[PDB]
């Protein structure tokens, strides 16, 4: 136990499946859906990673 | 991007286009013509073409 | 994500084996499916659940 | 996200002043702007983003003829915010008319903060209700913003006042002021200086420093209004989600507020709600039932009782409600905020729309009609009678003002489903 | 030769042209013809089919579609079994099931 | 390779000698010009290759009536160039005409530095606009240059003048060497002395020795702008690469530059990045978006987190661009000079392609336009009336900074695929 949870550290990984898969963090999330409205409205048939990557980073 | 790759092939053919279009363009001169216009056409077609490939290879 | 949290925050916390962890993360995802309406029985509501979010996105037109 | 406070009259600086010294504890902070060694949270709402993190408040101070802004100054929290931002009679028409001749540039001092803040989502104004200065002024300001402005949030903190009446054109500076946010304002917060004395004579025996108290009572108010954005919560980060619960009709937007720990010198939330429902627990003074309620608590709670206390709160039917329309008591839950002295752990807030307000409404209604068929207490200010001649303004904000009583009362009624 | 009665067929029933003397269906047919002649693509990559299907499979499986997802499964394996294939499977796909996870109303 | 670099006019001789000696100070060079023992680099870009590396600048020094000349000559930085390439009124007449009289001998000198060089890159003019002595003769001496090399590049070092009108043909000045700037002249850096006073009031309180002071600005901005060759860098070491990147029309060659450390009395690259982007750090004074946007940085720097800076700069879109065309913003980065003292360890300097400087074209066409409408302003000098009796001279550049306007609007227009 001691050494999974420093060294792979096991729990913030719980932490961090949960601010963001189980949307936990809303801070994150408002500012992100707020710069993500552009992507959206347009159709993912015209969507690729490359759009999405750094607006990423822009809300991070 | 030197190993070899799909993109590393892409990279390689665009060179060689560039190479290409350096010999006409160099010897050409002050604007003139002297039978230009064919391998002009072949060039400017080659190279709208591949910089379209490029964009599909960018995500 | 409140009266949750804290079942799972205590059995990891307290949890003196690798395999208690395990199942205590296993047994709290699976009651979020419960909780939600994601569930086999549940599917029925939310289409019910579903057919009350298009009238939201409609009132924006 | 982003917000610029607004500090105008001599009460809304003091309690401003008063809330920058209370954030400035409040989070690792230095007098100076410093991080402090102890300091995460969410330090952008109000603070500008430094290098070195000097967290400068947004904090527009404006006035003209300058008092309490030399008290302000003697002060080494004037080191804490200064981005050339702070600006140096007591009736509506003197403020309106010296707000109209140096409109340009102390609105030219709000575009280049404007324009300096990465983003702008809500005015926050700190006044009081004929504030003096803060009177005319404020709102003939405050129509600039809205016209120049009209994407944004206006929240006004004001006091209802209660001098004991001496100015006698006070019911007309409030009933224009009070026209002003009705149509250029979407949210106005009003306390009674009368039950916060009473609060104050009931837990101390102290009522003679009222304006030090007070700073003290709105300060936590403001402080426990903003600290689920201050401090990382999850909802009500926007201003705008936590106003649209309140208002279901935008000329509705007037708030009632109560806290629940009345002494400061715990135990479950079931408790805490049972005296929050209690109306003496509440900062201000027929038939009138709440259109919604929602409360902000910060302390030690424990997370599975509080779906007990709501529970219970409903099967014990202790509340009435609004015929038309099915809305909640709503709970929200944040943080108890570290860095400070924590005593009584428990601290509890509540916003309601409450049709209660719509009878402090008609008493200045009455003051006004009272004083105007007389028609003695205006003193024919000359500003005024060139501002407008046959002072019909009044006549339009009594009017404003008896659509919002009548709108409340059938509001009151169950015909809110036509009109009110 | 049935491949001729099959392109006409495909004409009047997509197009909705049933009349061979309109002018219409004999451009729609050259059309068609022309773009059949028009040699532009790749052939068909089994393994890219194959990944597709399975990833189909997974976003129903995502969105709780457990009806859908082991129909999809199951008819997709079934047929699978006895290179055209995969052919008609791209060929009606070109992106994925329409009405996203509201198709399942199977009778038998 | 080899550059030969031009000084002429009061101002140009000026930053030309406060510029060679921030060299001399900058390499390990002597007042002699004997290497010292701190001396490695590229060292052959204006320096002769002597035998015991006496780097003698290529420094050609040509005026009439030498005033500032004495002042530069009471230094020991007289010695440390004098391969005799020193040779000993304000308007744009008397400077052409004297620039006609002894055209040829000080073009043998041009011709005996040319030969005496191993190579010729390019002709690096030291001046202002308007700068008394160096207008007329400039622009008549650059027309031989042009005529007589064709197969060089021309960089014009010179500042917008702002004497605040008195010479009253400044504009006709300004006007006929702004054709030959476009003309014969294939690069123009210019800046607002306006804007430079600005910063200077901006930073400390001192804009008195505003000429000292100017001196080390643009032997700062010179000195960074060759410091990829003086330095071994790895691109930009021919002035035509570098040049090649910011024109796409060769009479739009006129740059807008700006300098991150505004204050000399560190951090991130991206950091920089946004400093650079914002208007106030650019040394330069409708909607304008620029062509091409080219940075050189020199410092302390992380060699992956500039990707990464690029990379949110980018997914940011802190910028607009032009609608015509797929250009970016580029990086460039060389080493942190050594042998001087390193304050504010990153320096950046900015080159971009914009239309807003069209503004500022306009702005001295509209003068030329009055003072011809009124004319009264050229004081008919009979140098100018035997030059060109009907002035038309100043007609055909004002018809050629027309067309160049024209340019640059229909290049904010997206049909700048058509003709501009």
């Amino acid at each position: 136990l001691d050494v999974l949870n420093k060294k792979y550290s096991l729990l913030d990984h719980m932490q961090a499946m949960r601010r963001y898969l189980l949307l936990g963090q809303g801070d994150f999330i408002r500012h992100l859906m707020d710069l993500l409205k552009p992507e959206l409205v347009r159709p993912a048939t015209t969507l690729y990673q490359h759009n999405l990557t750094g607006i990423l980073e822009t809300a991070v | 991007f030197i190993l070899l790759k799909p993109v590393f092939h892409c990279l390689n053919e665009i060179l060689d286009l560039c190479h290409s279009f350096c010999s006409l363009v160099s010897q050409n001169l002050g604007p003139l013509d002297e039978r230009g216009a064919a391998q002009l056409s072949i060039l400017v077609k080659g190279f709208s073409r591949q910089s379209s490939l490029l964009f599909k290879i960018l995500s | 994500l409140e009266c949750s949290w804290d079942e799972l925050w205590n059995k990891v916390q307290q949890a003196q084996d690798l395999d208690h962890i395990i199942a205590a993360h296993e047994v709290f995802l699976d009651t979020i499916i419960s909780r939600c309406l994601l569930d086999s029985d549940s599917r029925a509501l939310l289409n019910q659940l579903r057919a009350v979010f298009d009238q939201i996105i409609e009132l924006q037109n | 996200r982003e917000i610029i406070t607004l500090q105008l009259g001599q009460c809304g600086n003091q309690i401003g002043f008063e809330f920058w010294k209370q954030l400035c504890a409040e989070h690792g902070i230095s007098p100076e702007g410093i991080v402090e060694e102890f300091a995460t949270d969410r330090k952008d709402v109000f603070f500008y983003q430094a290098d070195d993190e000097h967290y400068i408040p947004r904090a527009v101070l404006l006035d003209l003829e300058p008092r309490v802004i030399h008290s302000i100054l003697n002060s080494p929290y004037a080191k804490l915010y200064n981005p050339e931002n702070i600006y140096l009679g007591n009736n509506w028409a003197s403020g309106f008319s010296q707000g109209e001749k140096i409109h340009e540039d102390i609105f030219d001092i709000i575009d280049r903060e404007a324009d300096g803040s990465d983003s702008l989502e809500g005015f926050v104004l700190c006044h009081s209700i004929a504030g003096g200065t803060g009177s005319g002024l404020g709102s003939y300001l405050l129509e600039r913003l809205n016209d120049r402005y009209p994407k944004k949030l206006v929240q006004t903190y004001s006091v209802f006042p209660n001098q004991d009446e001496d100015v006698v054109v006070q019911p007309y500076n409030s009933l224009l002021t009070l026209k002003r946010l009705t149509q250029n304002a979407d949210c106005v917060v009003v306390l009674d200086n009368t039950a916060l004395n009473r609060i104050a004579t009931d837990r101390l025996h102290i009522q003679n420093p009222s304006f030090s108290q007070i700073n003290q009572l709105v300060s936590t108010i403001m402080s426990a209004s903003t600290t689920t954005l201050r401090y990382p919560g999850y909802m009500n980060n926007d201003l705008i989600g936590l106003i649209a619960s309140l208002i279901p009709t935008p000329r509705l937007h007037f708030l009632m507020t109560g806290y629940t720990p009345l002494t400061t010198d715990k135990t479950t939330v079931l408790d805490v709600m049972r005296r929050l429902l209690q109306p003496k627990n509440v900062m201000v003074s027929t038939n009138h039932c709440y259109i919604a309620i929602l409360n902000i608590i910060q302390g030690e709670v424990d997370p599975t009782q509080v779906h007990k206390s709501l529970q219970r709160i409903r099967e014990r039917k202790l509340a009435n409600f609004i015929p038309w329309g099915p809305a909640s008591i709503q709970v929200a839950l944040s943080r108890k905020s570290p860095y400070l002295p924590s005593a009584h752990r428990v601290s509890g807030l509540m916003m309601a729309n409450h049709t209660s307000i719509s009878s402090l409404f008609e008493r200045t209604c009455r003051q006004y009609d009272k004083l105007r068929k007389r028609e003695a207490f205006l003193e024919q200010f000359r500003k005024e009678d060139m501002f407008k001649d046959n002072f019909d303004e009044m006549d339009t904000s009594r009017e404003i003002v008896q659509q919002l009583i009548d709108e409340y009362h059938a509001a009151t009624r169950p015909d809110y489903i036509s009109w009110g | 030769a049935q491949q001729e009665r099959d392109v006409r067929e495909l004409v009047r029933g997509v197009a909705g042209l049933q009349d061979e003397a309109d002018p219409n269906f004999q451009l729609a047919l050259n059309f068609a013809w022309s773009n059949f002649r028009f040699h532009r693509f790749l052939d068909v990559n089994s393994h890219k089919i194959e990944k597709t299907i399975e990833g189909i499979y997974e976003k129903f499986v995502i969105h709780s579609d457990l009806s859908k997802a082991a129909s999809w499964k199951r008819l997709t394996e079934e047929f699978l079994n006895a290179d055209a294939h995969y052919s008609i499977l791209s060929l009606l796909l070109c992106l994925s099931d329409s009405p996203s996870n509201s198709s399942y109303v199977e009778t038998p």
